[PDB]
């Protein structure tokens, strides 16, 4: 239960955020954004993706 | 004992890759995995200086709305995979380079202009590709000194800086023993490096940042 | 006597041996499974939070 | 290492798997051969199944 | 009528607080309960079984 | 004690007859954590009586469950009480209210 | 590169036992990292001095009593454990106690010292409570850091102590809580200049100007692993 309490949290989408909208190379850059509290992980975002 | 805490050695450089390291430590005193294994990545992610791709001047775009042809993607992830691009500056604080390239065919940061002031520390950076008998582009790409990770919070296209050369930096703590206890932590940092800087050195780098603090303090 | 050596050699013994661990009363099969142990200061058997 | 479904990928009954993993094991601690695959001081138990991993093991052997 | 005991102390009302997390100093995203709970220790203590 | 209840406390830990409970009213003569003692009021006195209620309390002990019952005063020397105060508490007591 | 370096520009000791301190100024981030690692750092290490056996006179465990005391001996050891000293340049100490006649015990009945200063004289040990009662006992105090809980002490030992000691538990570690926070402030006609402010609450024995240069050392220290990597 707490497992996927947690991965819903992360994956939702919340329409106003911090950060919201930008455009990213991929995900390890989404996670020095995330960590360093530049965007909020629920942000809307595009993303390159492999 | 009152004041001779235990002190880790590297147990291993555990090298995967040149790109990516391993680093781990052990003993570290109960906790203390945290307090420096978090401590580092904070430096680390954030607080490092270097040099990278600021601004963009493509020929003629007042906006990377404008998707002009003969480029197979768009302006939109030119200017991205141009943030991608690794960079090393000598001694200046803004420098632009210049590139063209012409013919069908992919473009690479080696068609740069090469000032040799400045090191392309990746070359082999695919840049674009182009789509027609007549397809050549020529643009101007500023490179700039700085620190961290600066967000496009600030016919110029304005970029985020990537000025950390860090790509991630994680770390774990877990158990570690001696003959009589198991109390204490390991700590396994992990990162991954622009190429820019090998790792087992950035962080040698960064614990100078953190150190250059205490020396105010330190007895 | 529980001397100096013994843990070093303990946590050679167990390097690899899996012990069995099963609940009561063991409905079925997945009921009893086997673990790589690895040791413990305390005193509680702990458990994946998976499984 | 664990998972034992490559070793089971060769010897294709499973049973046989820990009947062939056995025979060796005990070809090794008590027969006192030594294996054909680069032994870390694993178990025996470990070094018969890292064996299957080479492909040179089945109960002709 | 806790609201207003909660009032009466110079204590935030909606019962929660904001928390940060001490192996890092980040705080925690949204506040949480905190108060005092009255616990038993029960007579099945580990050492009496293991 | 705990911090939140229901005043069920008052009693249980009274009634249950482990708080020893001052069976005349008077005045704490000495107390040590052993031994209570009070010195009765001529009110409730009887009257060849010396006067004086002793309560040797029980200290470390086993329960039927091997838990520990060592009761331990919660009066001060010279403190009156009056009958049926708490003069010490039980295990799992504290000011005669219950508190597990 | 423009990194400022910090001084600890301020000190409050706002009372006996609480303190604030200020480091002033931090570029972008290091208020919270030294902000967060000085927290842990001070919980963790400052060393400390814990009372660590107890011998009573006439006393013989832990769960006796004594005649004319108003508490159990084993409330008189959760009461020393919380009694807090400075030593000057030892590792221990014995501290000798005596009392007689009604009334309160507390620390200010200690055998002074020059080289132990006791951070609060009012702090009781017990109730004599029979005009004739005396309680006289050896308090053995040691210098050390952390916690270290008795029975892993006299398994750490190895000779058997004698009957009429007692144990108890050493609690080194003198800071309570420690608290951080961060706040721009006004030099070189500049922002995002963190004033770094530390408060914390102590058991009375040391004062920040050590502590803080004491944990930032510890800290100091162990970093060079990293950079001699």
């Amino acid at each position: 239960q707490d497992v996927v309490l947690g991965l819903y949290y992360m994956t939702r989408d919340c329409v106003n955020a911090k950060g919201e909208g930008m455009v990213l190379t991929g995900p390890k850059e989404a996670e020095r954004l995330y960590r360093s509290g530049l965007a909020s992980l629920h942000a809307r975002v595009k993303v390159r993706i492999t | 004992s009152v004041t001779e805490f235990l002190k880790p050695r590297l147990v291993d450089i555990e090298q995967v890759s040149s790109t990516h390291a391993k680093v781990t430590l052990e003993p570290l005193e109960r906790g203390f995995g945290h307090t420096l294994g978090n401590a580092l990545r904070r430096i680390l992610l954030s607080s490092m200086p270097g040099c990278a791709v600021t601004e963009v001047e493509i020929d003629g775009v007042l906006h990377e709305y404008s998707t002009k042809e003969g480029v197979q993607e768009d302006i939109l992830e030119i200017l991205l995979n141009l943030k991608g691009l690794a960079v090393r500056v000598q001694g200046k604080d803004e420098v632009i380079l210049t590139l063209n390239k012409s013919g069908i065919g992919p473009v690479t940061a080696a068609d740069i202009t090469h000032d040799g002031d400045v090191e392309i520390v990746k070359p082999q950076h695919v840049i674009c590709h182009l789509t027609d008998e007549n397809a050549s582009i020529s643009m101007r790409i500023k490179v700039q000194r700085g620190r961290g990770y600066v967000p496009a919070s600030t016919g110029r296209l304005l970029v985020d800086a990537c000025y950390s050369p860090v790509e991630r930096i994680a770390y774990n703590v877990e158990a570690a023993r001696v003959e009589q206890r198991t109390d204490l932590d390991k700590l396994v940092i992990e990162m991954e490096t622009n190429g820019t800087i090998d790792p087992e050195e950035a962080i040698r780098r960064a614990a100078t940042i953190l150190a250059e603090q205490l020396e105010a303090f330190v007895d | 006597r529980e001397e100096a050596v013994v843990w070093d050699i303990l946590d050679e013994v167990i390097r690899e041996h899996p012990v069995l661990l099963n609940r009561a009363p063991t409905l079925h099969r997945l009921g009893i499974q086997a673990f790589e142990p690895v040791l413990i200061e305390g005193k509680a058997i702990q458990l994946h939070p998976l499984v | 290492r664990v998972t034992v479904q490559d070793a089971v990928e060769k010897i294709g009954n499973r049973f046989d798997l820990v009947l062939v993993a056995a025979r060796r094991a005990r070809q090794m601690q008590v027969g006192g051969k030594d294996p054909l695959v680069p032994e870390e001081n694993d178990k025996t138990t470990v070094i018969a199944l890292r064996e299957i991993e080479e492909g040179l093991i089945n109960n002709q052997i | 009528e806790i609201k207003e005991l909660l009032k009466l102390g110079d204590l935030p009302t909606s019962g929660q607080i904001r928390l940060y997390d001490g192996r890092t100093g980040e705080q925690f995203e949204r506040p949480v309960t905190v108060g005092y709970m009255y616990m038993l220790k029960l007579n099945h203590l580990v050492d009496d079984k293991m | 004690k705990p911090l939140v209840g229901t005043g069920m406390e008052r009693a249980v830990a009274v009634d249950s007859g482990v708080t020893a409970v001052a069976k005349r009213g008077g005045v704490v003569q000495y107390v040590d954590a052993s031994r209570i003692v009070i010195k009765v009021n001529e009110d409730e006195m009887y009257p060849g009586e010396a006067g004086i209620d002793i309560y040797n309390l029980t200290k470390y002990t086993r329960s039927n469950q091997n838990t520990c019952i060592n009761q331990m005063p919660c009066v001060s020397l010279g403190e009156p009480v009056e009958r049926g105060d708490v003069l010490a508490d039980g295990p799992s007591t504290d000011l005669g209210e219950l508190a597990l």
